[PDB]
RNA sequence: UAUACAAUUAUCAUAUUAAAUUGUUAAGUGUUGAUUUAACCAAUAAAAAUAUAAAUAAUUUUUAUUUGUUUUUAAACACCAUUAGGUAUAUGCAAAUAUAAAAUUAUAGUAAUUAUAAAUUAUAUUAAAAAGGUAUUGUUGCCCACCAAUUUUUAUAAUAAAAAUAACGUGCAGUAAUUAAUAUAUUUAUAAAAAUAUAUUUUUUUUUUUU
């Protein structure tokens, strides 16, 4: 049984984005700082009051090519 | 030094990042830069932060009053991106910031589909490109 | 059949389809 | 190119075939010399040798 | 399609429509319209689990607007 | 448009046949597959050699 | 057709291989029984005799006719050769199943003894003293892994 | 724009895809008379039906040969014969592309 | 016994065997003839033949005929082979398009280079370099140049190579044109 | 846990690498877990530790335990984190939940305790995954406007 | 920091649970492996495991694309060589070196042309690796079993036509001339399988 | 000894809303003979092409109907056997993977499990670059049946069946593995198994967008 060489290290093509998405870090850092025991990094001190955009969703989660996901790009 | 790569992406890899002279978007970029240096953020995370940052209500529909295909002019981007590296203390010798940010763009200008990037290889991920083929890299 | 394993064979691969069959 | 001259072309194939027959000889490729296999472990691939083309 | 299979209900696939449309991050779902289904919608919209809803007095279906927060 | 065909026939035919011959003898130098080359003798030799391998 | 087999061989093998070789004789083929692997010359002929005395036993009941051709009793090879009868005119003119008998055996025996003694090598291999692990199952006493009793 | 041509042939042609037009049968076959595989010369399914039926009928009536394309040369006008001198930006021909690359570089 | 025409044993030459059908003039092959070429006067038939054979080979007709006319294969192996062929084709197409989409970029960079040459030496000069007859005083010069171009454009007949047929031992494939192993 | 895996660098060369699973915690509301495969024991320990500080999670303790059931599975390990009167859990899971400062949580791994797969790795990764899926009440309230 | 995030000190950084049980996977992907060569799974060029991939099957035909060194290979000069060959074959009284001059001119250019094409092709290998290749990470599309689901869709259809019964069933192959060798009352053409 | 499946996606045997069924065409003689095959032997050789629309959706067909076995060779190929032939493809009979299920084996008491897929394995003509492992420091690797003793359960078919098992003797069936394997079908038989007819990759790939 022959398979493509790097299938061992093959990325998860649906979910590999989640880890890096800004909201995740906003929430995590949000309840980390809330503890009182963590010095907030400065980006948090900033985006604390300018939280990122709501309805930008990846194409991985929404399987629509025609959806224009980003106001920017 | 990877900082310059990041800034190259924010300048050239983003269609219509608003008016980059305005103190709002400018501050977004500043903060994210200082957070890519000092390792507080992943490059990918800071990039997705930048493009998802809050700009102005009905953004696209104000964009229809300036842009046709949504591609803004790249001068404001580079002037801001050099400005940030100067005002933050990023380099010991002042000029180096601007020079590198400029140079890395000029070299990529000759490449096929220059301002698009595969999303996996664009930034830090498990599997990477060899140091010669990395994108805004000094070794290309 | 022979009630035991004549071969000692351990594949280390864990394909996501084999494990969670509720979702794939 | 040294010594150029205006001399005329000759008849094609002026040379008479040699006394040794090249026709009756069979060409050997694979087994010709003796080789040492760099195969480290495992059974040798059945497609290279041990498999009709 | 056969005997051993479950017998589905407008509530059953109402919930699964909404669940799947929430997983794909859609703004609108077209969903089965029965008394207790649009009842369920009004209650969810009371508690703010749903951005909005409407029955167009279409016989089969009506529509629900989903709400997302923090991604 | 149809064909130029040079001028005289035999002068063309000579060339075509020449290059067909040259292709024939640049072909004869290609490596064959092991199986085509060897007899049934060494096939059976390698067969026994393989069967008995467990000793 | 040539059948080569070892010196140590089961009754079983003798039976089915006998029937095989006779079935091959029936079709007019060349038949030679050969021992190229043997502990002793004596053993080698023990088996040649076994296979042959099984062969006539089976081939006489199905009544297929063949004559014994060649005994080569040699250093590296202990062998006998049988030839079938060509036609039914050959079966009716000569009706015989012809085998070697004690004289030919014992003679080519002593000839093998001398031939092998002359080269100084009395067999290709000989049995080894190794005892593999053996279970006997149910026993009335203590037994070590090799199948031997405890003193 | 047509992965499997629903455009080929243009409308008029359908009229003549019947059994009595050996010529118009022939412009859709090979020089041997066999059909082209779908991914070579794509045809609107109507045309394929009409064509295989046509060739069948024509054959059993004696109006088309069981092998061969009798109109092969005449039909060449109808096929897009592509000159190596022009460049069609859409080709699966990898030779033509590199040929023009060569040409311009040498220029 | 009765064999088809593409059968191995088809036209036998033996003391018993006798060929079937009208064999000359208007013949057994009457409407069965796949190709016909009127030989152009003063054209060797070797160009004709190599044209026919190149045609058949490139369109994979000789492949098919060799394949089916030698051995029987069940409809499953035939399907497997044909669809495998077609999917390998599909893949390589999607490779070619990528190559081409790059080579059009290369060609663009070349044309761009040519533009830079233009504004270094001026347009007219570049045109001179490219064979523009600015030195043509009268029509006779023009007709010399165009006579040159005529003698270039006239196409000498191409002798296109046809890969030989490889005869292997038990013939797993009689489509064999190379010595590489194949998956049957 | 510590463990040993064989690492083959070539058909001759074989190394013995070891395998660490641990979790860093402070009862003040912050924990994290890590695992690593390294050449030596000390090495894998340090690696696992920086892998655990990379993955640090925190918990909002305003509510002191989950206010709704969290049903979530790590790879092949189905975990339930539910509200309880006190802390109830397997000893290890329990002082993991104590590392976060939970008073009222209670938690169960894989229905019956005998259910496969069960490894020390699985036991840790499960409860950490579960806690990482937990939503604070304030967050829920803003979520509905 | 000083190197990649997917690669730590001892090898590829082991994210999924497969890496911790099988950590040969971190440090060895083959005989083209070096230590800088982990996380970049493709190895250098002209080197073992240097080949780029397209939908999982590796690209081993590159030269055949630009028509350098292929059987289908692009030929620069034909008209010349043919012209010169004609000259040689016609007569021996007159010898034309004019033809041999046009030809050797042609060749003299051809050299540089070829080096150009090769260079452009290596640039294509680079581009193809950056913006197209998946680095052997996706399932093969090029053999029929990979498309099994597609064929299934077709079998299903022929089943629903048959009243949702015979799956994977096909008509019995009859004979070379089944239609004309059979008497009235027996099936002369192969029926649908359900119809038997 | 008692002590809590799933219900969003699960491959071997309990089918079910479906448009089919029927078409009379082709092919055949000139003459003195090495065709086919890796190699043998029998011995005239050519051939059998056409159909869409339409049939309405669901609610009591489950003793009904239905899933590649088929008269006629005075017609061949093909296959099986061997100069002496057999057979040469849906009018009888024949439910059956397309999944409704609760740890492996086992006729539902036998042994204590089994099955499994991406790490690792040097030579396939690019201006050197694509490849498989039932093994696990890995082919001097493992394994497969018959052929003795014994042990144990039983639904006793040449010589009962099944399970434990470490002898002796044949071989070399399997790990793309010396004519690739796998499933069904039919035949064959010292023993693995082998021949043919269909499907198929848990086998390795080679790639004409009218020439
Ligand atoms: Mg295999
Ligand atoms: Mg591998
Ligand atoms: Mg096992
Ligand atoms: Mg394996
Ligand atoms: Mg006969
Ligand atoms: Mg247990
Ligand atoms: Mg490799
Ligand atoms: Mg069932
Ligand atoms: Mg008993
Ligand atoms: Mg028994
Ligand atoms: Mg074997
Ligand atoms: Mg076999
Ligand atoms: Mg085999
Ligand atoms: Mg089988
Ligand atoms: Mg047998
Ligand atoms: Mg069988």
């Amino acid at each position: 049984y022959k398979m493509p060489k790097n299938m061992g290290v093959a990325p998860r093509f649906d979910t590999w984005n989640e880890k890096y998405e800004p909201w995740e870090h906003m929430k995590r850092m949000g309840r980390l700082v809330g503890t009182g025991f963590y010095i907030p990094p400065e980006w948090y001190n900033h985006f604390r009051m300018f939280p990122p955009i709501n309805h930008n969703f990846q194409q991985e989660k929404t399987l629509n090519p025609h959806n224009a996901s980003e106001p920017t790009q | 030094d990877d900082m310059f790569i990041w800034l190259c992406h924010t300048a050239m890899s983003v269609l219509n990042p608003g008016d980059m002279r305005s103190r709002l978007i400018y501050n977004h970029l500043r903060i994210l830069a200082e957070s890519v240096a000092s390792g507080e953020m992943t490059q990918r995370t800071a990039f997705r932060f930048f493009e998802s940052a809050v700009r102005s209500p009905a953004y696209r529909e104000i964009a229809k009053r300036q842009l046709e295909g949504g591609a803004a002019t790249r001068l404001a981007g580079i002037s801001a991106a050099a400005d940030v590296m100067r005002r933050m203390g990023l380099t010991r010798r002042p000029m180096s910031s601007y020079f590198e940010l400029y140079q890395r763009i000029v070299e990529r200008s000759e490449a096929m589909t220059p301002w698009g990037f595969p999303p996996l290889f664009q930034f830090e991920e498990r599997l990477s490109l060899e140091p010669r083929l990395k994108f805004f890299s000094r070794a290309s | 059949l022979k009630t035991l394993d004549v071969r000692e064979y351990r594949p280390l691969a864990m394909p996501i389809e084999f494990r969670f069959y509720q979702r794939y | 190119i040294s010594y150029m001259e205006d001399v005329g072309r000759s008849v094609k194939n002026p040379t008479v075939p040699g006394l040794m027959s090249t026709k009756g000889m069979k060409k050997k490729f694979h087994n010709l010399y003796s080789s040492t296999s760099t195969k480290r472990m495992g059974f040798s691939n059945p497609t290279l040798g041990i498999k009709k083309v | 399609r056969r005997r051993e299979e479950n017998l589905y209900t407008p509530i059953y696939d109402f919930c699964h429509r909404i669940r799947e449309a929430t997983e794909q991050r859609k703004r609108f779902v077209v969903v089965p319209s029965t008394i207790e289904t649009r009842g369920c919608a009004r209650v969810m919209h009371d508690h703010g689990l749903v951005a909005g809803f409407r029955d167009f007095h279409n016989d089969r279906a009506f529509a629900v607007e989903l709400k997302y927060f923090q991604g | 448009l149809k064909e130029w065909l040079g001028d005289d026939s035999r002068a063309l035919s000579e060339t075509i046949d020449d290059i067909s011959r040259e292709e024939e003898e640049r072909e004869a130098d290609i490596r064959v597959a092991r199986s085509m080359e060897e007899t049934d003798a060494e096939r059976e030799v390698s067969r026994r050699a393989y069967i008995e391998r467990g000793k | 057709i040539d059948h080569t087999f070892r010196d140590a061989v089961d009754a079983h093998f003798v039976g089915w291989r006998s029937k095989k070789i006779v079935e091959d004789i029936r079709r007019r083929h060349p038949v030679k029984l050969t021992i190229k692997e043997f502990q002793s010359p004596e053993c080698a002929i023990g088996k040649l005799r076994e296979m042959c005395q099984a062969m006539q036993h089976y081939a006489q009941e199905k009544v297929i006719y063949h004559h014994f051709t060649s005994i080569v009793a040699n250093d590296r090879e202990a062998s006998i050769t049988f030839a079938p009868a060509l036609p039914m005119a050959k079966s009716d003119s000569w009706k015989h199943i012809k085998y070697p008998g004690e004289k030919e055996w014992t003679n080519a025996l002593r000839r093998m003894e001398d031939a092998c003694r002359k080269s100084g090598r009395y067999g290709t291999y000989a049995k080894s003293n190794k005892l593999k692990l053996r279970s006997l199952g149910q026993t009335s006493y203590r037994v070590d892994k090799y199948g031997r009793k405890m003193d | 724009k047509d992965p499997q041509g629903v455009q080929r042939p243009s409308p008029e042609v359908y009229m003549k895809l019947n059994y009595k037009n050996p010529a118009t049968i022939s412009r859709f076959l090979t020089r041997t008379g066999h059909m082209y595989p779908a991914d070579i010369l794509p045809l609107n399914p109507e045309a394929v039906v009409k064509l295989r039926v046509a060739k069948a009928q024509a054959i059993r009536i004696g109006l088309y040969p069981r092998f061969g394309n009798p109109f092969w040369f005449r039909s060449q006008k109808f096929r897009p014969k592509a000159y190596q001198e022009n460049y069609d930006p859409t080709t699966y021909s990898t030779k033509r592309t590199v040929e023009h690359f060569a040409y311009n570089w040498v220029q | 016994g009765g064999y088809m025409m593409y059968h191995r044993k088809a036209m036998g030459t033996m003391k018993y065997s006798k060929w079937k059908g009208a064999h000359g003039g208007i013949s057994h092959f009457y409407g069965r003839t796949p190709m016909v070429e009127e030989v152009r006067p003063n054209e060797p038939i070797t160009l004709v033949d190599r044209r026919i054979m190149h045609y058949v080979h490139h369109s994979r007709l000789r492949h098919f005929q060799l394949f089916r006319s030698y051995q029987e294969k069940s409809n499953s192996t035939e399907c497997k082979l044909r669809e495998g062929e077609m999917l390998r084709r599909r893949w390589h197409r999607r490779l070619q398009k990528s190559f081409i989409a790059f080579m059009q970029f290369k060609t663009m960079k070349v044309l761009e280079d040519q533009a830079r040459l233009v504004n270094t030496y001026g347009q007219a000069a570049v045109n001179a370099a490219l064979g523009d007859p600015w030195n043509a005083t009268d029509n006779v010069a023009r007709e010399r140049k165009s006579a040159a171009v005529r003698r270039q454009v006239r196409a000498l007949p191409m002798v296109n190579v046809v890969p030989k047929h490889v005869a292997t031992m038990k013939q797993i494939h009689n489509d064999r044109f190379n010595y590489r192993w194949r998956v049957n | 846990a510590y463990d040993m895996r064989v690492v083959k660098f070539s058909p001759k060369d074989h190394r013995q690498w070891i395998y660490c699973v641990l979790y860093v915690g402070s009862g003040k509301g912050i924990a994290g877990w890590g695992r690593a495969v390294a050449p030596s024991t000390q090495e894998a320990k340090k690696e696992a530790i920086r892998e655990a500080f990379s993955n640090i999670i925190a918990v909002d303790l305003e509510q002191e335990g989950p206010m709704y059931p969290v049903r979530v599975n790590a790879d092949g390990v189905r975990v339930l984190l539910y509200p309880a009167r006190r802390i109830v859990a397997n000893f290890r899971v329990a002082d993991i939940l104590c590392a976060f400062g939970f008073q009222h949580a209670g938690c169960r791994i894989n229905l019956k305790a005998t259910n496969n797969p069960k490894s020390p790795t699985h036991t840790v990764e499960g409860v950490f995954e579960a806690v990482k899926a937990l939503r604070s009440v304030s967050e829920i309230a803003a979520s509905r406007g | 920091r000083q190197h990649d995030s997917g690669v730590n000190q001892y090898g590829l950084k082991p994210t999924n649970a497969y890496d911790y049980i099988n950590p040969t996977n971190l440090i060895n992907f083959g005989r083209g492996t070096t230590f800088d060569n982990l996380g970049v799974r493709r190895a250098g060029r002209g080197e073992i495991d240097s080949s780029p991939s397209h939908s999982g099957s590796p690209v081993f035909t590159q030269a055949k694309l630009i028509g350098l060194s292929g059987e289908e290979q692009l030929t620069m000069c034909q008209s010349e060589t043919m012209a010169l060959r004609l000259c040689m074959a016609k007569a021996g009284k007159e010898t034309c070196e004019r033809e041999s001059r046009a030809l050797d001119s042609c060749l003299g250019r051809v050299g540089h042309l070829r080096r150009a094409m090769s260079e452009a092709c290596w640039e294509f290998n680079d581009w193809f690796i950056q913006n197209v290749s998946d680095n052997h990470t996706k399932p093969f599309q090029h053999r029929p079993h990979d498309w099994r689901h597609f064929y299934a869709q077709e079998k299903l259809v022929r089943e629903r036509q048959q009243n949702g019964h015979a799956y994977g069933r096909r008509p019995k192959q009859f004979s070379f001339g089944a239609r004309y060798v059979k008497t009235d009352g027996y099936g002369k053409r192969p029926r649908l399988p359900y119809n038997k």
